[PDB]
């Protein structure tokens, strides 16, 4: 209940277009 | 192309206006929308004042 409250516990807002990302720990 | 400056003291007509410091409608807009539903917010609802 802290970690999801730390961050992030078809959205209405989009000016450009769809969006992607990913993560690799280096 | 004539150089034109703008700053605070030239904007001072609207900066020093009484309806700026009047947060009466800002009071009522803060009183309309209550506390959002966050785990931080429900806990931060406490007595101090």
């Amino acid at each position: 209940a802290w970690v999801r409250q730390a961050t992030g516990a078809g959205g209405p807002a989009l000016l450009h277009g769809q969006r992607a990302t990913c993560e690799v720990i280096l | 192309r004539i150089p034109q400056r703008i700053s605070h003291a030239e904007a001072l007509k609207t900066l020093c206006h009484p309806a700026i410091h009047d947060a009466g409608p800002c009071l009522e807009a803060f009183a309309q929308a209550g506390p959002p539903q966050g785990d931080d917010r429900v806990r931060a609802l406490c007595r101090r004042e």
